């Protein structure tokens, strides 16, 4: 039996299904981050209030991630594993999270800088909840590819493209933490290596 | 009015063409909508007028548009722009939208000098990949028909007019160019006329 | 990037992810969409099958106003 | 430019149109089609497809939300026959005028109203049938198909009657293929009398 747990955040919120065996936590959980986050603005025209159910869900996903150990089995553990099967189920029907953050853009008035937060909460949430990316995601372009009814060539670019290119790197660190992270910090070793060495 | 009165009694006008300059998108709107034709035709001299059919297309995209595309080479009142340059940078934005058939004239009279541009290998020539049409128009190549009233003494003089390669057509701003001039018309606009005294 | 073509000429990230149909999105090949054809009727004339004479059912070929 | 193709005087204007649009034709065969006039398509009418776009006994029940052309596409079905230009030709011919279709105002959908189509996969057998709620219980009020070979037949029915008994008019429509911008046309000998 479930519990009906509002995350709310003033006009617009969604009805989160809570196992009542963990309602004590979540509700916990409902407090603090109901706190954090800001006071509504007409439209939610701010650049720290959510715009859409997907994105609230989002931030909450975040603060949930933040507070967990990656190695220890904290107590907020199976609150994550439960709020991502919410998100996944509503908002995530079988497409990527790239797919939602598109349909956001366009569809509602949301900014990149609002959707690149959402992106990062989902895929920061699911290495934390210790359920890593190891399905072949079933992508069209790469359903093609195997079938024979596409051929796809990788283009690198270089100089000249761009006067800061380092803010790609910077929304690169940001957004995609988890999965870059230890390329970007073995880069640097191996950068500093070779300075010290030539 | 004339149109939509006739349409409304079940006239067989099949088209509207409207030549020399494209409308405004409100004045389009009004003879897409109000008038009982299947399609509109729009002759498009500049890049400029090419966008302006395609904005009249968005705007309406299910009704089919005739874009009559002819160079400066073409009879009559003519523009100052070559036949192919404008294509090859507006083919691309005009196959967009689907609603637009895409038809060529100026400088047409058989089948052998029109095919490559059906087949779509005219393009081929200036390093584009082929990019072909819809159909064509012939004006000048029917004048000597024999059921146009043209008096039989003007289509003696059309006959003997030799004409000149496309290479050479933008020649007849300077002097007689294959027995052809252009001539300012009361307007002001340019026309091609077979240069008699 | 993440982003929207308006034109939708290229894609952006999505489409490598994305799962539907809107995933494998091809750019025309215009010499294979236009491509001119052959077509029949009932008594056996032969047309010239253009975008522009499948609308009005004859030769698209035109005298234009002179 | 086009000098250099007015040449020959008095030439008809036929043979001139002929002669480029043959000349296409001879062309686009020796490319693409081998010299082999076999393997070019046939359909019945050439016409009237706007650039922007099996099953044999069915049954077609519109709600007040049916799209019109989803509706349309469905009675006319794939093959191009008369049942294809009865209901996609967006108008028809009388004597020499271009009324709107009637055929399409008479089945524009609406709730209540029940196609039946018998015989769908042979064009020389086809019967569409409209069906609609009159008094209760629901009836035949339109009936499409073809008497002889290039007439088609739209009886049109009343069931509320003197006695009882319905009454049809039989408004004819003659289908000539070789026309295919409009290939049908109104019967309008007798269609007063009628
Ligand atoms: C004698 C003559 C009269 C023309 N009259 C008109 C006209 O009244 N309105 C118009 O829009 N175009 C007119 N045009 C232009 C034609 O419609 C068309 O653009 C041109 O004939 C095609 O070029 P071509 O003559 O080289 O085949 C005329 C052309 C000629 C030769």
């Amino acid at each position: 039996s479930t519990r009906p747990l509002t995350l709310s955040h003033g006009s617009l919120e969604h009805v989160l299904l809570v196992p009542t065996a963990s309602f004590f936590i979540a509700s916990q959980l409902q407090e603090q981050f109901n706190k954090i986050l800001p006071e509504p603005t007409e439209g939610f025209a701010a650049d720290d209030e959510p715009t859409t159910p997907a994105e609230l869900v989002g931030k909450f996903l975040g603060y949930v991630s933040s507070l967990v150990e990656p190695s220890k089995v904290g107590q907020f553990d199976q609150v994550l594993n439960l709020c991502l099967t919410e998100f996944e189920n509503c908002y995530l029907e079988g497409n990527d999270i790239h797919a939602l953050a598109a349909k956001l853009l366009q569809e509602n008035d949301t900014t990149l800088v609002k959707t690149k937060e959402l992106i990062k909460n989902y895929i920061t949430a699911r290495i934390m909840a210790k359920r890593p990316f190891d399905k072949k995601s079933n992508s069209a372009l790469f359903r093609a590819v195997g079938e024979g009814n596409a051929q796809l060539v990788a283009i690198f670019g270089g100089q000249g493209n761009t006067d800061d290119y380092f803010e790609e790197l910077r929304d690169l660190y940001q957004t995609y933490h988890v999965l870059v992270g230890d390329l970007i910090k073995f880069s640097a070793e191996t950068l500093s290596e070779l300075i010290r060495t030539t | 009015p004339l149109i939509k009165e006739l349409r409304s009694k079940g006239y067989p006008i099949q088209f509207l063409t409207i030549g020399a300059g494209v409308p405004s998108l409100e004045v389009a709107s009004e003879y897409i909508e109000t008038l009982g034709l299947k399609y509109l035709g729009l002759k498009p001299g500049s890049i400029d007028a090419i966008s302006q059919v395609i904005n009249i297309a968005k705007a309406h995209p299910n009704f089919p548009i005739a874009l009559q595309w002819t160079g400066g080479r073409g009879g009559g009142h003519h523009s100052f722009e070559d036949a192919h340059t404008p294509m090859l940078q507006m083919y691309s934005k005009i196959r967009r939208h689907p609603n637009i058939m895409l038809i060529f004239g100026s400088g047409f009279g058989s089948a052998d000098d029109t095919y490559p541009y059906l087949t779509g290998e005219w393009s081929t020539k200036f390093d584009y990949p082929p990019m072909p049409f819809d159909g064509f128009l012939f004006g000048s190549r029917v004048m000597i028909a024999k059921e146009v009233k043209t008096s039989p003494d003007a289509k003696k003089c059309i006959a003997a007019c030799t004409g000149v390669p496309d290479d050479k057509w933008e020649q007849t701003y300077k002097k007689p160019t294959g027995g052809i001039v252009t001539v300012r018309s009361e307007m002001g606009e340019p026309i091609h006329k077979i240069a008699t005294r | 990037t993440l982003d929207i073509n308006p034109d939708d000429d290229y894609g952006f990230k999505q489409e490598i992810f994305d799962v539907t149909s809107n995933g494998l999105k091809k750019n025309p090949n215009w010499l294979e969409e236009y491509h001119p054809k052959l077509i029949k009727n009932k008594s056996g004339k032969i047309f010239v099958e253009t975008k522009f004479s499948k609308l009005i059912g004859r030769p698209p070929l035109l005298v234009p106003g002179m | 430019v086009a000098a250099q193709f007015t040449k020959v005087i008095d030439e008809p204007i036929k043979s001139i149109m002929d002669g480029i649009h043959d000349g296409h034709i001879k062309k686009l065969l020796h490319q693409y089609y081998g010299d082999d006039e076999s393997k070019i398509p046939a359909v019945e009418y050439f016409g009237g497809e706007s650039p922007v776009d099996s099953e044999d006994s069915a049954v077609f029940k519109a709600t007040s939300s049916t799209d019109e052309e989803s509706w349309f596409k469905a009675l006319a079905g794939s093959e191009i026959n008369w049942r294809h230009a009865s209901f996609l030709c967006s108008f028809i011919t009388q004597d020499k005028m271009f009324v709107s279709n009637p055929i399409r105002k008479v089945f524009k959908p609406s709730q209540g109203m029940v196609v039946e189509i018998s015989n769908g996969n042979t064009s020389s057998k086809t019967v569409v049938t409209l069906s609609e709620p009159v008094q209760g219980e629901l009836k035949p009020t339109v009936i499409l198909k073809l008497l002889k070979e290039n007439i088609i037949q739209m009886e049109m029915i009343e069931n509320r009657t003197m006695d009882g008994k319905p009454v049809s008019l039989p408004l004819l429509y003659n289908f000539n293929p070789d026309n295919g911008f409009a290939p049908i046309s109104e019967v309008m000998e007798d269609r007063n009398q009628r």
